[PDB]
């Protein structure tokens, strides 16, 4: 039972270099072909590298001489080493296992190539106005502002409130992203029961847990 | 390179109908006199791409047979026979017969369903944002269809355009709806000079807007 | 295709 987790994404300046990892489990790396495919901000998919089970290395010309795929079969990790990074290298990087008429892709790690400064988010609670009314369902939220780069992750009560959630795609303004999330719960449960948005920003190693308090 | 031209770009389709997606190559692919390595992938909102079809017409394990790949010469087709809500997302074709490997540009499959009105809420700026000198007022407009919708912000009964930021979710793979979040941002100083803040949602489902508002006192 | 096969022809 296959897992692949990519890590090592984040922000990096044009010209800089970055090493991605893909940590594999439930199979032996060595028996499969492992590749990297990226999805650009415009949603093109592009093949970036492959390593066969036998170890042959294959790259397109757009990255040849800049990108190196390799594996470590003791730790069971596949790597992509990137250098002279350019703007067009900005993308979500997926690790892909291939073999025997099957393909399995990890969840991806985001690489943003940019000069902009790394900035943690400000997380602001969204609670209904004092004089707002009952409905029996109450909607609450979280506004996540001023951060760079993508991504941030947002959960509610550590993942325990998962239905009735809408997390809105982040939008870039200046060199800063802004995103929001709503959660809807029965009014019989809030405020009696705590609702907290959990925001993580891995590039700044920052977590904010903002409890939604009723106003006034 | 083998260039893959994928059409259409957007594909709206009703539940239970058939969707056809086409991929046209710049050359005959057949590797040597052997196999044609033409594959179809689906990416659902918030997920990674997953394999549907390999070597033109084989279904990956667990793909239901209402997914059907064919083609010849330079034309390849993916047919989806009885579309369910969970089939939404971006479809890509792919060739692995020649290096460099290449993908089609994608086709976004959208589900048509019955019109539904948004559920609207308003939220005043938090006291912690006010402290730092900014003031954002938020409207959520939840679970509606179709995607197109307008939000008009009013400050003391007159329209405001500068400082509005709107963001839609992808289409929900369960109920086939959209939601959207609208944020009006001003300075604390300007926020403190006006009383009534209103978002008004106009949408195909009513000739009258849905109006939510609060008073700053 | 290395996305689906272990080696390429």
């Amino acid at each position: 039972q296959v897992q692949l987790q990519q890590s090592g994404g984040g922000s990096v300046k044009p010209g800089g270099s970055l090493k991605l990892s893909c940590s594999a489990s439930g199979f032996s790396l060595s028996t499969y072909a492992m590749s990297w495919v990226r999805q650009t901000p415009e949603k093109r998919l592009e093949w970036v590298a492959s390593m066969s089970s036998g170890g042959s290395l294959y790259y397109p010309d757009t990255v040849k001489g800049r990108f190196t795929i390799s594996r470590d079969t003791v730790k069971n990790i596949v790597y992509l080493q990137m250098s002279s990074l350019r703007s067009e290298d900005t993308a979500m990087y997926y690790c892909v296992r291939g073999g025997y008429g099957t393909s399995y892709w990890g969840q991806g790690t985001t690489v943003t190539v940019s000069s902009a400064k790394t900035t943690p988010p400000s997380v602001y609670p969204l609670a209904p106005g004092s004089a707002a009314q009952t409905n029996s369902m109450v909607t609450l939220g979280c506004l996540v502002k001023g951060y760079f780069p993508e991504p941030v992750t947002v959960t509610w009560n550590s993942g325990s409130l998962s239905s009735g959630v809408h997390t809105f795609p982040a939008v870039l303004q200046s060199d800063l992203y802004t995103l929001s999330s709503s959660v809807t719960v029965p009014s019989s449960t809030w405020p009696s029961e705590t609702v907290t948005c959990n925001v993580a920003h891995p590039a700044s190693s920052t977590k904010v847990d903002k409890k939604i308090v009723p106003r006034d | 390179d083998v260039l893959l031209t994928q059409t259409p770009l957007s594909l709206p389709v009703s539940l239970g109908e058939q969707a056809s997606i086409s991929c046209r190559s710049s050359q005959s692919i057949v590797h040597s006199i052997g196999d044609t390595y033409l594959e179809w992938y689906l990416q659902k909102p918030g997920q990674s791409p997953k394999l549907l079809i390999y070597k033109v017409s084989n279904r990956f394990s667990g793909v239901p047979d209402r997914f059907s790949g064919s083609g010849s010469g330079t034309d390849f087709t993916l047919k989806i026979s009885r579309v369910e809500a969970e089939d939404l997302g971006i479809y890509y074709c792919f060739q692995g017969s020649h290096f460099p490997y290449t993908f089609g540009g994608g086709t976004k499959l959208e589900i048509k369903r019955a019109d539904a009105a948004p559920t609207v809420s308003i939220f005043p700026p938090s006291s912690e944002q006010l402290t730092s000198g900014g003031a954002s007022v938020v409207c959520f407009l939840n679970n509606f269809y179709p995607k197109d919708i307008n939000v008009k912000w009013k400050i003391d009964g007159s329209e405001r355009q500068n400082g509005v930021l709107n963001s839609w979710t992808d289409q929900d793979s369960k109920d086939s709806t959209y939601s959207m979040s609208s944020t009006l941002t001003l300075t604390k100083d300007e926020y403190e000079r006006h009383n009534s803040y209103t978002c008004e949602a106009t949408h195909k489902t009513s000739t009258s807007p849905i109006v939510k508002s609060f008073n700053r006192n | 295709s290395l996305l689906t096969e272990v080696e390429t022809p």
